[PDB]
């Protein structure tokens, strides 16, 4: 019922310096009672929440002053300062005013300087073929930022609909993702066609880069 | 040291359904309302409802209401949680939290300071399955694709943990088939194809272990 919405949905920021994320509801968050029902809470890569602020600007314990929440209303704000690694994850706000209800989560990350993928293409394994199935993979490795575009060709025909791929998260070194991606054909069809092809798009490439086999 | 610990993953075939406990400590069970989050995988998170463990009443969000119960033991001070007709999109990380302060009267007001560990219930047809692994043969880039297991999750290592620099496990993807697949990859010196032996470690519980070399 009442909506949250949290911009932006995704915040780089350099190690050192400040990031804002806005939360905005449907409605009013302030109780007659008097209180102000939004708290935020962090999730870390594969860890469970935790709740850094509640009641519009109250920090939990252990949460330090780098963190900051403020506003009311329709409308708040949790401000970090002094932004490390430590920090990086999603940031939920969550409205308890009615039946709860949680925006959409705010990545943060380390922005670092812009890096071309080193992009690898693998041959299905003599191994696997002998069961019906052939899987082509696709490494593009330590790149930055994170929107990358993964195309296969075979015998340079576009694929479509038979590939899945997932994104490591960031690298906290270096600042860095990694992709991976899968074609899956069946033994048949992988043995009737030649060049296997991995075409990328990235930010860091003057134009897409293509590695390719044949067999 | 107040503490929420759930029970181990569960699965279950859809239109079953599914117990998860939460056992507590560290604080006066009967004092504070206890809260439900549930997260579909790479998703946002979403609000289930809450029990007041003094007097046993719940509250549920609306798409929440037909199909969980929540229940409780004073004696042992343990929540548990209920879900029936599971659908595959019931598929998610379970979690329970405490609220912050004592029983307020305002039961869904609740901040969720202190939070289980998490349980993964997994929804789907598919059987138990351990995986092949398969080698992604070759600075130079070497790999091990781990395919067709069920359920989440696999755990992969290189040359018996040794080799930790240069190494991505990436998240695994469900297939049509319902049975998930997973690449491991290392970055490595060209110059040690020849010389280096790479062997990436693979253990599915449940229960199911595969050690695999890779060369050329
Ligand atoms: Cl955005
Ligand atoms: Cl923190
Ligand atoms: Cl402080
Ligand atoms: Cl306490």
């Amino acid at each position: 019922d009442i909506v949250m919405t949290q911009s932006p949905l995704s915040l780089p920021v350099t190690p050192g310096e400040a990031a804002s994320i806005s939360c905005r509801s449907s409605q009013s968050l302030l109780h007659t009672n008097g209180f102000q029902y939004l708290d935020w809470y962090l999730q870390k890569p594969g860890q469970s929440p935790q709740l850094l602020i509640y009641l519009g600007s109250n920090r939990a314990t252990g949460v330090p002053h780098r963190f900051s929440g403020s506003g009311s209303g329709t409308e708040f704000t949790l401000k970090i300062s002094r932004v490390e690694a430590e920090d990086v994850g999603v940031y939920y706000c969550m409205q308890a005013k009615e039946s709860p209800t949680f925006g959409q989560g705010t990545k943060v990350e380390i922005k670092r300087t812009v890096a071309a993928p080193s992009v690898f293409i693998f041959p299905p394994s003599d191994e696997q073929l002998k069961s019906g199935t052939a899987s082509v993979v696709c490494l593009l490795n330590n790149f930055y930022p994170r929107e990358a575009k993964v195309q296969w060709k075979v015998d340079n025909a576009l694929q479509s609909g038979n590939s899945q791929e997932s994104v490591t998260e960031q690298d906290s070194k270096d600042s860095t993702y990694s992709l991976s991606s899968t074609l899956t054909l069946s033994k048949a069809d992988y043995e009737k066609h030649k060049v296997y092809a991995c075409e990328v798009t990235h930010q860091g490439l003057s134009s897409p880069v293509t590695k390719s086999f044949n067999r | 040291q107040v503490q929420l610990v759930q029970s181990g993953a569960e699965v279950r075939k859809p239109g079953a359904s599914v117990t998860v406990s939460c056992k507590t400590s560290g604080y006066t069970f009967v004092n504070f309302y206890i809260v439900w989050v549930r997260q579909a995988p790479g998703q946002g998170l979403e609000w289930m409802g809450v029990i007041n463990p003094f007097r046993g009443d719940t509250y549920f969000a609306q798409k929440f209401k037909g199909r969980v119960t929540l229940t409780r033991d004073t004696s042992t001070s343990t929540v548990f949680m209920e879900l029936s007709s599971l659908r595959s999109d019931d598929t998610a990380i379970y979690y329970c939290a405490r609220d912050l302060e004592m029983r307020d009267g305002n039961n869904h007001g609740s901040h969720l300071e202190f939070w289980g560990q998490g349980t993964l219930v997994t929804v789907s047809s598919a059987s138990t399955k351990g995986p092949s692994v398969f080698p992604l043969a070759p600075t130079a880039a070497l790999g091990c694709l781990v395919k067709d297991y069920f359920p989440e999750p696999v755990t992969v290592s290189w040359n018996s943990g040794a080799l930790t620099s240069g190494v991505h496990t990436f998240p695994a993807v469900l297939q049509s088939s319902g049975l998930y697949s997973l690449s491991s990859v290392v970055t490595v010196p060209s110059s040690s194809l020849g010389t280096q032996t790479y062997i990436c470690n693979v253990n599915h519980k449940p229960s199911n272990t595969k050690v695999d070399k890779r060369v050329e």
